[PDB]
């Protein structure tokens, strides 16, 4: 089916939600 | 200046050779009393029926028990989870024949051992310490509190509390098995990694300060003469033991800082104790180990066995045995 | 029987009520640093 | 405040202590911290209503938060049958709706917001050592608990009222309108010795008592935040407690992990405030099920099961407690002293009564103790149900189970906080918590023990 | 289940609890971007 | 008893008691010549307990000897269901039907000796003497009752050997298995004699109630040991259904 | 008769506490 | 009970004659 | 040194410690007394006072 | 209250011809009398 | 033969005791 796919999906935009803010917090210079 | 004052500078001095402490003051009582209650019983207390089917079990060295075989025995399963003080039972022969010295050794037994985990953290603070000897005494006072009163309440009875025997002991641990699997539970694996480790620890941390003694006695003398107690020098080569044991393994495995090493030592062992008491009073509630009974299937759907199934065969064995005239119902729910 | 309950009462009443005024009794100052 | 060891003396694993005396920071950090608990209890709930058979019982389904909404009197009728889906739906949606506003307060009240709160307000600024200003939080947090205990209250009286296992004609929502304010009841439970057949609080087994003793807990909290408001510590109190933020915490951590050890308990023996219906039996209830289908099937057989007397010499069914009460027989001879909807019809004055046994016992009552019998709270770590020398095809691990496991391991790993914090607050007031100083090492000034 | 019209999100649902792990797994990733100062 | 309820009762011990029915009480029950009236709720309450201890001399008197009840208040016949048949010449026949009709009971004795004994009422048959056209308080039912082994033939002793389970042999002794005479386990029918005088009767709401005396044997253990001889007094009551 | 060979080696080891406490060698600082 | 007939004499042999040999050299300790 | 059978003469001119000994001798008299009064109880057979008595 | 060293205390002392003797009548003495323990 | 059963253990102890006593006390001799 495409439910275990949809949910991977889901699953792998919020685990890259995370490191993606402080990877950007990183990069541009904000304070952490 | 006052009484009261004397009294409190009494109770919490430093001077007395052992320190009382306000916790002591609840400590020395409870322990002296379970203490003389479990020698009298261990000694001499008649059969107790400990199933509640009038099948009376002989704990004591009078009845023909040596000191392997001999124990306290559990209160009856027919008091159950009930408080059986001594003047709740019409008569003393009453009392001991429904196990009551086991109920007063248990409950003075764990007063006191708490007292005493308060009682380190006040000497510590009298003395000026760090306070945290008694969160490491946290870790057996947990597992103690797990096998006689947790498991116990779980279960809905002090008859399932451990004996307060060696044979006894194995009892409890052969029926717990059989009735939770704790060696398939992972929170046992962990203390099995604690003891374990610890005792590796304790060997390593041992043999590399012993390896690393400075030179201060000579080839007739013990060596541990070489030591003179309140010396700050350092009696042994940490620096040389660090070399040793980042070549034994690797450089960046080896501490070098002693206080994370012994934060280490420390750190192991309890960690491991917590969770395994955790485990025994969690299959209190009968969330029971692993159960991978039947888990592997051939293609046409017969069970292929694995070393799990071995034990299961094993825990059944156990299990149809235990309190072989206890019960009257298909299912070993209570 | 009685006898026995009342004076175990007594006795375990009296340990607490000295654990518990002990405690009371201004024990933080009771070490060997910092009085405030 | 810094943000490394050298500017806070705290290594990046106890970080969190950095935030001791930044008040807006540590004020973001709980808001934050709450907003993830709000947001557990919306995804929770949303969960489980995705994954929720409304006609299979919820406690086979591995249900945490759902019975405690049915419980409240939300989507259930009586036998505590689901009804509505969309109050279950409703509750979810609210917490997480509510999470994400309180995520966006305490981040930012820990990343933008003032550092310290002192010099912006009197009001919201503390210092720890502010005896006043901390009794004043008490005071206000103390109104605000009695307010929702009064909730309760309001919801059981005037708002549809709340799930009565109890009630006659069958288990059912209904609305509790004779709560009991006596004091002698509400608070002689409070009396009861923490044993068998007691059960101090735990033993509370009526909807009149619960909400009764909510009213005597909202007026309590009531007045006592107006009491702390209004006043400052007493000199026994000042002159016995530690006076520190750490102090605080450890006592708060006290007072958890006594709570924790409570609820484990609670929902391991109650089966009034945590209905069978929803959380399933109690191991006690599945034990005396068990005793009461065989007493059925064989008395349907023709056993005498007031005469027959099992392999020991007690009664195989039927047996005396040892006060004397008429009790199921076999090792639930430990649990005599359970009560449940489904036995009680049967018990006497004298306990189980012999007339009722044989012929007062119904069909809906033999398929009760079937059901619970067959989920005893007993399973494996990885779910498979019953005794733990069963095969792999039951995937069921009683509620009551999970709920007492986990909060018997976080009463425990809080008693140790509490432990670790109380011991380190009394170590930094006296100020040796970071080691013995050389010269003045105490144990040098003391004379030797022997 | 979730009543009808939300069924398109269902796999969404089924993941949203974890987040608090990731919660506090984010927490390290942060301090190892800082070096664990 | 009295008219309270189960939570009045639980813990008490007050269940244990048999109900008793009132002071100014002197009346008599009325019976037909040839008619049987059902018993109700029957309770014997055992007070006292002597056991026939055996001298070892011979041909001397045993005494018995008072013992204490270790169980607990768990002593007590109860809810027991049976009849009064009134003979032909006037004689008057209880019989014991059934209910919670027997309670295993242990008793120390000075000398710490144990005695477990098997106390019931099972299939008791009592009898008056002719002449009785009604139950008073000269009804003195006189009769016997069977005494069923304590342990039943499912019972496992602590080698696991048992009647029809078990062992038949002491398994951990190999070359001496067949050697021991508790090989061979038994459940012997014991014969026990009771003694029901009635003393009070309530004709009105037909509640007897009386004194009784008990003799009978004691737990041999699947036949391990000789029975001793034990005497249980005690109190009875009960509802006779007049019509 | 086992059983006295069983108290003697248990008061035994008591009793070897009891002096290893109260008649210990002193801790001293030299 | 029916124990060997050796037990009590191994036991106490057991015990003392340790006991025997550390008392002797803790007693001529300082000679 | 001392002899042997001189060893206690050590208390001769020391009343605290003559007190001390005999109230370790007292100790020791006492237990005894105790200790025997527990074995002949451990093993003392009460059945028959006629023809077993006490002294048999 | 202090602990002051006793000074009435003395070094006992056992020559080898002692040491001898005394072996000697124990040796003499257990000959002695085990017969008579023995019965 | 059927010697008394307290015999062996009254003998060893009855040489033993003493035994132990002379040697302890020599040993330590000048001390
Ligand atoms: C500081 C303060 C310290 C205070 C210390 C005072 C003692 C504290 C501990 C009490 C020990 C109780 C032991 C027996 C418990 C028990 O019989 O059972 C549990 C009882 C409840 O009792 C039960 O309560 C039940 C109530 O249910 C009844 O009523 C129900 C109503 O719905 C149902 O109808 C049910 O069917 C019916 O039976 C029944 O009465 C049972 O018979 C009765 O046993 O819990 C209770 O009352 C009390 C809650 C116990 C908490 C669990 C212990 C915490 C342990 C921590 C260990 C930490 C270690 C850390 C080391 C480091
Ligand atoms: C050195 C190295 C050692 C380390 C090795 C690797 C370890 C990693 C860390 C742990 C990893 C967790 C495993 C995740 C998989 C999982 O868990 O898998 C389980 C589930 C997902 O799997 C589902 O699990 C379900 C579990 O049963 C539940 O659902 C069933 C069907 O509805 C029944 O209703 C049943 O009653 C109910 O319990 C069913 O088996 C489903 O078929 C199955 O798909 O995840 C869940 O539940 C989510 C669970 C999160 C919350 C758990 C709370 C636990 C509470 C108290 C703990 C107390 C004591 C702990 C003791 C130890
Ligand atoms: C316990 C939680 C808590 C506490 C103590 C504070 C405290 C504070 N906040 Mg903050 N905040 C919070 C949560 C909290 N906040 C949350 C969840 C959000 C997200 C919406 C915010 C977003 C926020 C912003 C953007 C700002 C603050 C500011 C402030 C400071 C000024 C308060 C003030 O005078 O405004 C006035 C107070 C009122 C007008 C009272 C209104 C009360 C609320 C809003 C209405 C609902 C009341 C409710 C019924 C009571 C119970 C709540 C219920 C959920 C149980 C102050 C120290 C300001 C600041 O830092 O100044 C420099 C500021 O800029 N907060
Ligand atoms: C979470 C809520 C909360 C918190 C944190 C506090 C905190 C405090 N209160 Mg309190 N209080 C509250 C709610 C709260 N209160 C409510 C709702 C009321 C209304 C009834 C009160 C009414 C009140 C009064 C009248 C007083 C306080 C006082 C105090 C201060 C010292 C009291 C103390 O030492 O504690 C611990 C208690 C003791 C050290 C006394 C010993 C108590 C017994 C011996 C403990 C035994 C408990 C037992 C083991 C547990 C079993 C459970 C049950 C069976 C009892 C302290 C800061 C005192 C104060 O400083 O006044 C301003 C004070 O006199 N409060
Ligand atoms: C409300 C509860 C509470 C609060 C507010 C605090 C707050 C604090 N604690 Mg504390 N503590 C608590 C409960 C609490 N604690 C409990 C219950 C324990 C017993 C275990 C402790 C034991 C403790 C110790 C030993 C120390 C503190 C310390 C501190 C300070 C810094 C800690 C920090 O930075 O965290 C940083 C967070 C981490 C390093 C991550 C820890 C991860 C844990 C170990 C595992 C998580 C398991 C969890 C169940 C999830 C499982 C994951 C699974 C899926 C694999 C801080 C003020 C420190 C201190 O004393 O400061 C002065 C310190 O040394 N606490
Ligand atoms: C009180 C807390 C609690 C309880 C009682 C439950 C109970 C349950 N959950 Mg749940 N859950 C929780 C919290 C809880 N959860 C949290 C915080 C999350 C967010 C991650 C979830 C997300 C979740 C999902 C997605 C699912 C469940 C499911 C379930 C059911 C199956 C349980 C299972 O097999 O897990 C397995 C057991 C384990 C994996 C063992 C966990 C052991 C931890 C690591 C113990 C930590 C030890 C200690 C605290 C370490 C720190 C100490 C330190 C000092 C060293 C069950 C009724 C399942 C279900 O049936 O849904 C209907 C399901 O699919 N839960
Ligand atoms: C109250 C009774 C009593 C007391 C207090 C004393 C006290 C003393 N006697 Mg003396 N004595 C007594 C009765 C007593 N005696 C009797 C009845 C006899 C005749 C048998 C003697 C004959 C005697 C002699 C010849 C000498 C003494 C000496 C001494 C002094 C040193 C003792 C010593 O160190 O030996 C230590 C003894 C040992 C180290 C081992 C002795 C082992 C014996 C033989 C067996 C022990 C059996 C058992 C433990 C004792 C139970 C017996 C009990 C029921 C009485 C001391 C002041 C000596 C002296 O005068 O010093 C200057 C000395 O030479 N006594
Ligand atoms: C922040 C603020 C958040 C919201 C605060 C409270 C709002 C809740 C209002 C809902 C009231 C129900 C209206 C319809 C109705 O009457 O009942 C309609 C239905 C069914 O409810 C029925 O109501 C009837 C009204 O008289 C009767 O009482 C019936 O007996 C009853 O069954 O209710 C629902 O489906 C709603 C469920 C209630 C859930 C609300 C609690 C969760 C919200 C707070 C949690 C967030 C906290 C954040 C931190
Ligand atoms: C500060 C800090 C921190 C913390 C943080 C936190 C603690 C947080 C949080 C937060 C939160 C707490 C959040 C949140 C959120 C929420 C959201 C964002 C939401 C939403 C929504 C939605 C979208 C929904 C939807 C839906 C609906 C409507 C219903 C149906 C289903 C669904 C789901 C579809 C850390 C540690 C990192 C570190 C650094 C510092
Ligand atoms: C709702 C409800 C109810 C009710 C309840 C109530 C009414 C309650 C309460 C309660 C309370 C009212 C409580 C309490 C508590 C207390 C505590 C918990 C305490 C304490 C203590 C402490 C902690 C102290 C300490 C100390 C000491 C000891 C001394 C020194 C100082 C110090 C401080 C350290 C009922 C059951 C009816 C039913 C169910 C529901
Ligand atoms: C497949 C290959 C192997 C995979 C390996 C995965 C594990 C690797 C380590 C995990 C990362 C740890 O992260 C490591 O933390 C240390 C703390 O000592 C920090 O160390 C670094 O900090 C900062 C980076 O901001 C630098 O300025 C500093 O000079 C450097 O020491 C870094 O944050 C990172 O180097
Ligand atoms: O008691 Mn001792 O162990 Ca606990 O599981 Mn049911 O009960 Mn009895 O049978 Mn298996
Ligand atoms: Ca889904
Ligand atoms: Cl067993
Ligand atoms: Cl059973």
């Amino acid at each position: 089916n495409l439910e275990p796919i949809f949910q991977l999906t889901f699953l792998g935009l919020i685990v890259l939600a995370g490191p993606a803010v402080v990877f950007v917090l990183a990069f541009r210079g904000g304070d952490l | 200046a006052s009484l009261w004052e004397q009294f409190c500078q009494w109770v919490t001095s430093t001077n007395n050779r052992i320190y009382v402490g306000w916790f002591g003051t609840l400590m020395i009582p409870t322990l002296l009393t379970a203490t003389t209650c479990f020698i009298i019983a261990f000694i001499a207390a008649p059969p107790v029926d400990i199933d509640g089917i009038r099948e009376p079990v002989a704990g004591s060295l009078l009845y023909g028990n040596n000191i392997i075989s001999g124990a306290v025995v559990p209160s009856s399963n027919a008091i159950g989870l009930h408080f059986y003080p001594i003047w709740e039972a019409a008569s003393l022969d009453e009392w001991l024949y429904n196990g009551g010295p086991y109920q007063l050794v248990v409950f003075h037994f764990l007063i006191g051992i708490f007292c005493y985990m308060g009682r380190q953290w006040e000497l510590s603070y009298r003395l000026g310490m760090r306070p945290w000897i008694c969160v490491a005494y946290s870790a057996p006072v947990s597992a103690a509190t797990a096998v006689f009163l947790i498991y116990p309440i779980g279960q809905g009875s002090f008859s399932d509390g451990m004996p307060l025997g060696i044979s006894g002991t194995f009892n409890f641990m052969i029926v717990f098995q059989a009735e939770h699997n704790i060696l398939m539970h992972p929170f046992h694996m962990l203390g099995v990694a604690g003891v374990f480790g610890g005792s590796l620890f304790s060997a390593m941390h041992g043999s590399l300060v012993t390896s690393s003694l400075v030179r201060e006695t000579t080839e007739v003398e013990s060596q541990n003469y070489g030591y003179k107690f309140g010396q700050e020098e350092e009696t042994y080569n940490i620096v040389a033991a660090h070399g040793y044991f980042g070549r034994l393994i690797f450089q960046y495995a080896s501490f070098n800082n002693s206080r994370s090493l012994h934060f280490f030592l420390g750190a192991w062992p309890v960690i491991g104790i917590w969770f395994t008491a955790m485990g025994v009073s969690t299959m209190a509630f009968n969330l029971n180990g692993f159960n991978f009974n039947q888990s592997i299937l051939d293609s046409q759907g017969r069970v292929i066995g694995t070393w799990a199934d071995v034990l299961n065969r094993a825990n059944i064995g156990f299990e149809v045995m235990h309190e072989r005239n206890a019960h009257n119902f298909p299912l070993d729910l209570a | 029987m009685l006898t026995l309950k009342i004076a175990v009462y007594i006795v375990v009443g009296l340990f607490i009520s000295l654990f518990i005024f002990g405690f009371l009794s201004s024990d933080p100052t009771r070490n060997p640093g910092r009085k405030d | 405040g810094g943000r490394d060891l050298p500017s806070t003396g705290f290594a990046w694993w106890s970080g969190n202590a950095r935030l001791i005396n930044l008040s807006g920071k540590l004020l973001g950090a709980h808001v934050a911290h709450a907003g993830l608990i709000v947001f557990w209890a919306g995804a929770m709930t949303l969960f489980e209503v995705a994954h929720f058979i409304p006609e299979k019982p919820m406690y086979e389904q591995g249900l945490i938060l759902l019975p405690h909404i049915a419980t409240l009197g939300w989507g259930v009728g009586p036998a505590g049958e689901v009804t509505d889906i969309f109050p279950f739906f409703v509750v979810g949606v609210l917490h997480l709706i509510s999470s994400a506003v309180l995520g966006l307060g305490g981040i930012y009240h820990a990343l933008r917001g003032p550092e310290v709160l002192e010099e912006y307000s009197s009001f919201f600024g503390y210092d720890w050592k502010d005896k006043n200003q901390m009794t004043n939080i008490i005071g206000y947090h103390l109104i605000l608990l009695g307010c929702g205990a009064l909730l309760l209250v309001f919801k059981a009286m005037f708002f549809g009222g709340v799930y009565d296992t109890w009630a006659p004609g069958g288990g059912d929502v209904r609305v509790i309108t004779n709560p009991t304010l006596n004091p002698a009841i509400i608070f002689g439970y409070l009396l009861k010795a923490p044993f068998g057949g007691e059960g101090w609080i735990i033993s509370v087994n009526n909807m009149e008592d619960i909400i009764g003793g909510h009213i005597w807990i909202g007026l309590i909290c009531i007045s006592g935040g107006i009491w702390h408001i209004l006043t400052k510590p007493f000199g026994w109190a000042r002159r016995a407690l530690i006076w520190s933020g750490e102090a605080y915490l450890s006592y708060s951590l006290g007072a958890l992990s006594l709570m924790g050890f409570i609820a484990s308990v609670f929902v391991w023996f109650n089966n009034t405030a945590y209905p069978s219906e929803f959380y399933g039996p109690t191991g006690m209830e599945a034990s005396q099920s068990q005793a009461f289908t065989f007493l059925v099937r064989d008395q349907r057989l023709g056993a005498n099961i007031a005469s027959a007397q099992g392999p020991t010499g007690l009664g195989k069914y039927l047996m005396r407690s040892p006060s004397g009460e008429i009790i199921f027989g076999g090792e639930t001879m430990r649990f005599w002293d359970f009560r449940g909807p489904w036995l009680e019809p049967l018990r006497g004055p004298n306990g189980l009564d012999l007339d009722k046994l044989r012929n007062d016992i119904q069909p809906w009552q033999v398929r009760r103790a079937a059901e619970y019998m067959t989920h005893a709270p007993l399973g494996s770590l990885n779910s498979v149900g019953g005794v733990i020398t069963d095969v792999n095809s039951f995937n069921y691990v009683s509620p009551r189970a999970w709920l007492a496991t986990s909060h018997f391991v976080l009463g425990f790993f809080f008693l140790v906080g509490h432990l670790w914090h109380a011991g380190r607050a009394r170590a930094a007031a006296a100020g040796f918590e970071k080691g013995i100083d050389r010269e003045t090492e105490p144990t040098l000034f003391m004379p030797d023990l022997d | 289940k979730l009543p009808e019209a939300y069924q398109i999100f269902d796999p969404l649902v089924d993941v949203l609890p974890v987040i608090p792990l990731f919660f506090l797994a984010l927490a390290f990733v942060w301090q190892a971007a800082v070096g664990f100062k | 008893k009295s008219q309270l309820t189960y939570d009045d009762i639980v813990n008490t011990g007050l269940a244990n008691v048999c109900p008793e029915i009132s002071s100014f009480t002197r009346g008599t029950i009325e019976v037909e010549p040839n008619t049987k009236y059902f018993v109700s709720d029957f309770c014997m309450e055992p007070q006292e307990y002597f056991v026939k201890e055996e001298p070892v001399n011979k041909r001397q008197k045993a005494e018995y000897v008072k013992g204490k009840v270790l169980t607990r208040q768990t002593t007590s016949l109860e809810q027991i269901r049976g009849s009064i048949a009134v003979g032909a010449d006037g004689t008057l026949t209880f019989k014991e039907k059934d209910g919670i009709d027997f309670q295993p009971i242990t008793v120390l004795l000075p000398g710490g000796e144990e005695v477990p004994f098997f106390f019931t009422v099972k299939n008791f048959t009592g009898t008056t003497e002719p002449g009785f056209t009604s139950i008073n308080s000269s009804t003195d039912f006189v009769g016997d009752f069977n005494v069923p082994s304590y342990r039943g033939a499912g019972f496992l002793d602590p080698k696991a050997r048992g009647l029809y389970t078990g062992y038949d042999n002491a398994v951990a002794l190999p070359s001496a298995a067949d050697k021991f005479r508790t090989n061979k386990k038994e459940t012997p029918l014991g014969k026990g004699t009771l003694s029901l005088q009635v003393t009070q009767v309530d004709g009105s709401t037909g509640e007897i109630a009386g004194i009784f005396e008990s003799e009978q044997p004691s737990d041999t253990d699947l036949g391990a040991k000789e029975p001793l001889d034990v005497k249980v007094r005690g109190i009875f009551y009960g509802r006779v259904d007049t019509d | 008769m086992e059983s006295v060979a069983y108290i003697l080696v248990l008061t035994m080891a008591l009793a070897v506490l009891f002096f290893a406490i109260a008649f210990r060698e002193p801790p001293r600082i030299e | 009970m029916q124990v060997n007939n050796l037990g009590f004499i191994a036991s106490i042999l057991f015990v003392l004659v340790p006991t025997v040999f550390l008392l002797i050299l803790f007693i001529q300790t300082g000679k | 040194g001392l002899p042997w059978y001189r060893v206690h003469t050590v208390v001769l001119n020391d009343p605290g410690r003559l007190i001390s000994v005999h109230l370790m001798h007292t100790a020791l008299v006492a237990g005894w007394a105790g200790s025997m009064a527990l074995y002949e109880l451990a093993i003392f057979d009460s059945s028959d006072a006629v023809l077993n008595p006490m002294w048999r | 209250m202090d602990r002051n060293s006793n000074p009435n205390r003395q070094p006992v002392e056992l020559n080898r011809t002692s040491l001898y003797l005394g072996l000697l009548l124990v040796a003499v003495l257990g000959i002695l009398f085990s017969s008579y323990f023995f019965n």
